[PDB]
């Protein structure tokens, strides 16, 4: 079908921000911490 | 926020677990420059570069950038997840094996032993399959010179392909013991997000040359967030049906219904499902008939996203609202009185409950089917462009870590 429930709890208004905060976190790190895996087996080859 | 990490960081029961998880992908990473004995890999860079070889993007991002350097894990641990979306279909369809699947704590981890092999075998036929199809194809393609499309290059991949799966699938399971949430799940998720750092630095690189704008790049940088923050208020977000129950042990209660049910796993089987026709069709280079079959599924041209869309869609749809719900719900009720207040008990019970987890749960796929089709959209606007910021790159990436932030969780309740 196509009708709406827009009446829904979303029990975080704007704890959202925080949420994307962790993810954005989780993300970022593993980033940094993989993109480095690059260098660091590069100063490896020689 | 920052710190709220740190000190939940700084336990070392879980920094030691963190460690281990970083130093399994570490060793993950480090089979990726294990070239496989035959292959020319700077030719198959080459022809990942140009517009032919395009269609093997999919297939490059979910080896981890793997296939792009033919390492022992070619392919990844994909070859693991085309297995477990196998056994997965013969659980359902054949009945012998869904006596072994509802059979408790050993008779889920046969099965899981049944994948395991089928796994490790089909890693055996991917590397036959494309050191015949592909690698020694036209004159030795992208053989090295010194090697030759005979038996012994054959033999030679399909051994470095079995050594690498089976050494990188018993690394998966380890990240699930004695690491952070899921082994398989990470890997996959190391595989796109290597490719981000050098990327997003390539691409502030080119803004100087005045190839790109930072008007462009700021709101491509934008739309990750926003993209990165409306999943977080989607899995967030819940409709809380009332229960009500009768006298003592008589008081009031809810039954959430999500958007989403934890919808790590049907994305990674979705992705896995789209790139099956490519993987088959692809490699065959000279025929048309199959580079017409491989080009359609393509996830950049629009056909392919559009499969790719309907894909997510029915595979989320599927996962979250098949959780064993209504009729047991509306009879487990019965165990002491509850009811959902003003709704008759039994029958309307479920219909009610069903009604609700059908229009609700289509919103939840709904959604997820714009963070796959949006980026490629506002990817093609902007002057950027990479298969790892394309939506099923992104909706992976945000997946594992919710499934991995929530793992953490819940065991550290029970900690
Ligand atoms: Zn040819």
């Amino acid at each position: 079908a196509r009708a709406e429930l827009a009446r829904v709890t979303w029990p975080t208004r704007e704890q959202v921000v925080e949420g994307t905060q962790a993810i954005l976190l989780f993300t970022l790190a593993f980033m940094v911490i993989l993109g480095l895996y690059d260098t660091v087996f590069r100063f490896l080859i020689g | 926020m920052v710190k709220a990490f740190w000190s939940a960081l700084q336990i070392p029961e879980l920094r030691q677990r963190v460690l281990f998880t970083l130093l399994v992908l570490a060793a993950y990473r480090l089979g990726a420059f294990i070239p496989t004995p035959g292959v020319d890999l700077d030719k198959i860079q080459e022809f990942l570069r140009t517009a032919q070889g395009g269609v093997f993007g999919i297939i490059n991002l979910f080896s981890g950038g793997n296939f792009e350097r033919f390492s022992i894990f070619a392919l990844g641990i994909m070859p693991y997840i085309t297995a477990a979306i196998i056994m997965q279909i013969l659980v359902t369809v054949v009945p012998a094996l869904e006596k072994l699947s509802k059979e408790g704590e050993e008779g889920r981890r046969i099965i899981n032993q049944y994948t395991r092999i089928g796994g490790i075998a089909l890693g055996a036929f991917q590397g036959f399959f494309l050191a015949t199809a592909f690698l020694g194809a036209e004159g030795g393609r992208f053989l090295l010179p010194g090697w030759s499309p005979g038996p012994f290059f054959w033999f030679v991949v399909v051994v470095t392909q079995v050594a690498g799966i089976a050494l990188l699938l018993w690394m998966a399971e380890r990240i699930t013991e004695y690491g952070i949430g899921n082994g398989t799940s990470l890997i996959i998720f190391a595989g796109i997000v290597v490719e981000w750092l050098p990327q997003i630095l390539r691409t502030i690189g080119l803004i100087r040359t005045g190839e790109v704008n930072l008007v462009a790049f700021l709101f491509f940088l934008a739309f990750i967030v926003l993209a990165f923050a409306g999943m977080a208020a989607v899995q967030q977000a819940e409709r809380r049906i009332p229960v009500q129950y009768a006298r003592y042990g008589g008081q009031a209660t809810y039954i959430p219904i999500k958007l989403n049910a934890a919808g790590v796993i049907p994305i990674i089987f979705a992705a896995a499902i789209l790139q099956i026709p490519i993987f088959l069709a692809a490699p065959f280079q000279d025929n048309p008939v199959l580079q017409g079959i491989a080009n359609f599924f393509n996830p950049t041209r629009p056909s392919g996203l559009f499969i790719e869309v309907l894909l997510v869609i029915l595979f989320t749809y599927v996962y979250t609202a098949v959780q064993f719900d209504p009729k047991r719900i509306a009879e487990s009720l019965r165990e002491y009185g509850g009811f959902i207040p003003g709704i008759r008990p039994g029958e309307p019970t479920v219909k009610f409950l069903e009604h609700i987890v059908s229009r609700l749960t289509l919103w939840g796929a709904l959604f997820l089917g714009l963070v796959t089709l949006l980026p490629q959209i506002i990817q093609n606007l902007t002057g950027i462009h990479s298969i790892a910021f394309s939506g099923i790159g992104l909706l992976i990436v945000v997946g594992v870590a919710l499934d991995t932030l929530r793992q953490v969780e819940s065991q550290l309740m029970l900690r």
